[PDB]
């Protein structure tokens, strides 16, 4: 069964987040909306079986019947929201899904500070790797375009007690001509970044 | 397990008429279970060409067919149905009278 | 309510493996899926009772399935090709909706000498960053490992944190275009300056680790690159 | 005026014989036109009306899947009602089940049935609301409980409101020159003499479509009538009979195809 | 056309 779903979306905390799906067989009568956080199996969030709107806390899911239509809208958007969700079909007695629409929840950082450091090997100092952090949640990181460059796509820490959370990316090569100002350039980084001696 | 006897009707498709091909219609419902032997008879002997509908049931659950032949009617042959059903402790021979 | 076993698994191209679904005990109804990253699960067979009465069209020969008395379930995938590789789901309904178990992760290598545990590293934080901010970044760093199926977890004074603490949602490969490239992770724990600056501080990076079994054919020199935990650790530093 | 696609299936469990019996068969109005027999060699979904066999390869194909699952269903249905009954594995049972929507002139939605027989007995039946059940005995409402619990009133609903409504109009369109045709019955009169003192009338209704009929003695209605019975060629047939001399002091006929009901007399 | 989605008593 096709079921059509789509591509990443972000959003930021406390926004409405909403996701779209269409299937081919109008015959249809189950649809569920499934979430599945990165290395866990989908757990069902929730179930509509008739034209309408469904509420259940922040979730509102839609279904379309006639332009066999279902949407999932989320309100107040939190971290817990990240994941892949799965809009789900039955053909039949068997449910099959759709390709899966992944959704990052990103946090609003109050007072950016982007800045690049280098952090060394506690046991052997000859080792190193170059740390972008504290950057604005519209800052992209642009991976790997080297072959001895390896770049990490960034992600969100709290410091719950702190009430602060902070975005990261890291960078590291073999290569003996690495330097952390020629290792974020593949990237679009602010002119405003904090180069440390 | 409960059990209804069938009401049986022996009939004609169209008026019956001497020499005049039509369909004799032996027409068995209201009966439990679904178990039941239909037999059309041309002088007491068993007719082969002989079809039936598919088993169906009515709003009370009680089921109802039809078995049907095409024949010639004549004034002298003797057209009839055997039924058997478990509510029946002989087979039920209903004649066909050419005004019913 | 709903089990697998084994919920890792490695094998060799060309190898048999069977895995076991143990679905919710009411559930007349049982699913076997197939995924890979970036896609939804992909219907294989379906279950009612002990009758297997829908298999995938597109699915190979090599794949059968079998639930005898009606509960437990096998999967079973025979002389294994490297586009095996995916994470078996099993899945029990009662009716339709769906309850998902843990999954079997199988990962099917051209040979056992490609697979190898993570190097384990930890990078203490920056000078620079202490004097501008007022908080320390330790970054973790898991490289070399084979298959990807790794497990990081930060340990404070043998105590398991997660404030402050942000992992990569997936390993990257140290060779993009090639046929069972090692993997890299990266993990960050965020402390304050002054809770870095204090030495009475441990500080240890766990990376559990999925290999082979006790029970697997080992030849080469080097260990066994077995089911394992790899750990590196650093204390806080006054200057 | 208004119509109806109702389905209708047969599971008769035979535990020395075989595998359950199952038999399925689907109408439009009084018309049938499909069925399928567990019994026939096609082992498909096979038409039984003209209009039907215009459907192409993809319909056929489903219909035939769908009524392959309707029949392993209920083959666990008879085990569960074995089990729900306390029944031996040794004795034959039967499950019947009917569901179906009536449509209005406008073709409009109007009535949704989902029901279910044991044996001969009521099992299960969605109610009017589409929303609620009736379960006929302690059994029973073990069912009940698990589709109250999964939601399947809910999923039928959509079932009897919209698929079916939609499938049903289709089908009145695709043979409309059948489904939606108006035959009026052929009545007639006729005279028998039981004895040398008293006489018999027969009033005949023949070749006449929809089935829905009323045959009345005029109003007298102490007479003999027989159940509606089917000609075989889509027409239906029925009469109405009463017990002097003076049998010219009539028989009243109301059927969909007559403008102003018809009067006989002898 | 058969209703696709079955349920078991
Ligand atoms: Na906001
Ligand atoms: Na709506
Ligand atoms: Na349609
Ligand atoms: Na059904």
């Amino acid at each position: 069964e096709v079921e059509q779903n789509s591509g990443p979306l972000s959003v930021p905390e406390g926004a409405i987040a909403s996701l779209n799906c269409t299937y081919s067989d109008r015959g249809s009568q189950s649809f569920f909306w499934y979430r599945q956080y990165s290395g866990k199996s989908p757990e069902l969030i929730m179930f509509i079986y008739s034209n309408g709107d469904k509420e259940d806390g922040r979730f509102t899911a839609q279904l379309n019947k006639a332009s066999q239509y279902v949407s999932l809208l989320i309100r107040d958007s939190q971290p817990s929201d990240s994941a892949t969700y799965l809009c789900a079909v039955n053909r039949d007695d068997k449910i099959i899904f759709g390709k899966g629409t992944r959704l990052h929840i990103l946090p609003n950082i109050q007072n950016p500070d982007p800045a690049v450091y280098q952090l060394r090997d506690s046991k052997s100092s000859d080792k190193s790797v170059c740390l972008f952090t504290d950057f604005d949640s519209q800052t992209n990181v642009s991976q790997s375009k080297d072959s001895d460059v390896y770049i990490t796509d960034k992600c969100v820490l709290d410091m719950r007690s702190m009430d602060f959370k902070s975005n990261s990316a890291v960078a590291w090569s073999n290569k003996s001509d690495f330097a952390c100002a020629n290792a974020f350039n593949n990237s679009i980084i602010p002119e405003d970044t904090f180069f440390p001696s | 397990m409960i059990q209804r006897t069938p009401k049986i009707q022996v009939y004609s498709r169209h008026p019956a008429e001497n020499g005049k091909s039509n369909f004799l219609n032996c027409y068995v419902s209201g009966f439990h279970p679904s178990d039941i032997e239909v037999d059309l008879l041309k002088n007491g002997e068993r007719i082969e060409k002989v079809e039936h509908s598919d088993l169906s049931f009515s709003k009370d659950w009680s089921f109802y067919l039809l078995y049907y032949t095409e024949f010639t009617p004549t004034e002298k042959d003797e057209y009839a149905c055997r039924v058997n059903h478990v509510t029946l402790s002989q087979p039920k021979i209903v004649k066909w009278d050419r005004d019913m | 309510g709903v089990s697998q076993n084994p919920r890792h698994k490695i094998t060799k191209r060309g190898q048999n493996v069977t895995f076991r679904c143990d679905p919710i005990s009411e559930h007349n109804r049982l699913y076997w899926y197939r995924q890979t990253l970036g896609q939804g699960p992909e219907f294989l067979t379906y279950f009612q009772n002990e009758a297997q009465l829908e298999k995938s069209r597109l699915l190979s020969d090599r794949f059968s399935a079998e639930r005898p008395k009606g509960s437990f379930s096998t999967l079973e995938i025979q002389r294994t090709e490297q586009g095996d590789s995916a994470m078996y789901l099993c899945a029990s309904s009662p009716d339709i909706e769906q309850y998902f178990g843990p999954g079997t992760r199988l990962t099917v290598t051209e040979d056992l000498k490609n697979v190898f545990p993570p190097e384990v590293a930890v990078f203490e934080p920056s000078e620079a960053e202490i004097s501008h901010t007022q908080k320390a970044t330790l970054v973790c760093l898991a490289t070399g490992f084979y298959p990807d199926h790794v497990e990081l977890s930060w340990w404070v004074n043998g105590k398991e944190v997660h404030s402050g603490v942000c992992t990569d949602p997936q390993p990257l490969k140290e060779q993009p275009a090639l046929n069972d490239s090692r993997y890299a992770l990266s993990s960050r724990l965020r402390v304050s300056a002054t809770f870095w600056q204090n030495p009475r501080n441990h500080f240890r990076c766990q990376v559990q680790f999925y290999g082979l079994s006790e029970n697997d054919e080992w030849t080469q020199d080097r260990a066994k690159p077995v089911t394992q935990i790899v750990s590196a650790e650093a204390w806080g530093r006054a200057d | 005026g208004s119509h109806s696609m109702r389905y209708f299936f047969t599971s008769v469990s035979r535990p020395g014989r075989g595998e359950p019996r199952f038999i399925a068969v689907g109408y439009v109005d009084d018309t049938q036109f499909v069925r399928f027999d567990s019994d026939a060699a096609s082992q498909r979904m096979e038409p039984r009306a003209p209009w039907i066999e215009q459907e192409g390869p993809e319909y056929w194909d489903g219909e035939t899947r769908k009524v392959k699952a309707h029949s392993q269903t209920h083959r666990v249905d008879l085990g569960t009602l074995r089990g729900y009954y306390n029944q031996s594995e040794a004795g034959s049972h039967t499950v019947q089940r009917m569901y179906g929507c009536d449509v209005g002139s406008d073709w409009r939605f109007l009535r949704g049935y989902h029901q279910y027989a044991y044996d001969g007995k009521d099992y299960i039946a969605l109610k009017e609301d589409l929303r609620s059940w009736t379960a006929a005995d302690m059994a029973a409402q073990t069912t009940k409980h698990k589709w109250e619990a999964a939601h399947v009133a809910e999923q039928l609903r959509a079932y009897l409101e919209g698929t079916c409504v939609e499938w049903l109009r289709r089908y009145l369109e695709n043979g409309k020159e059948t489904l939606q045709r108006t035959d009026a019955p052929k009545t007639h009169m006729t005279h028998h003499a039981v004895s040398d003192h008293e006489a018999t009338l027969r009033c005949w209704a023949l070749s006449f479509y929809p089935a829905e009929i009323t045959l009345t003695w005029q109003d007298q209605t102490q007479t003999e009538l027989v159940e509606t019975r089917p000609a075989g060629d889509g027409t239906f047939q029925k009469w109405a009979a009463v017990v002097s001399g003076q049998e010219q002091r009539t028989c009243h006929v109301q059927h969909e195809g007559l403008p102003k009901p018809l009067t006989l007399r002898w | 056309y058969l209703q696709p989605r079955t349920f078991l008593l």
